[PDB]
């Protein structure tokens, strides 16, 4: 189970490896938010308790969660 | 002065590879 690397970029030397667990992906999203966020962060968590009102974090299983810049604006 | 801001936080303007 095997994230990118994160932020700006497509590659480097990846993996969230020995436990435990999920890809925990920050993305700001004002609220609207319309056409917006352009917020990545990451740096992998234990757990999946964020989940909350005005969060960010949402955890982020399965494969590579990872978007992009979002903005494919389109 | 300044220093100061910066942004943001965006994976804007990739790494690049080449």
């Amino acid at each position: 189970i095997v994230c990118h690397t994160t932020a700006t970029s497509p590659i480097s030397a990846v993996t969230c490896p020995p436990g435990e667990n999920l890809c925990y992906r920050k993305m700001w999203c004002d609220a609207f938010c319309s056409s917006r966020g352009k917020v990545v962060e990451l740096g992998c968590a234990a757990t999946c308790p964020s989940k909350k009102p005005y969060e960010e974090v949402t955890c982020c299983s399965t494969d590579k969660c990872n978007p992009h810049p979002k903005q494919r604006p389109g | 002065y300044r220093g100061w801001k910066h942004w943001v936080y965006y994976t804007c303007c990739p790494d690049t590879p080449y």
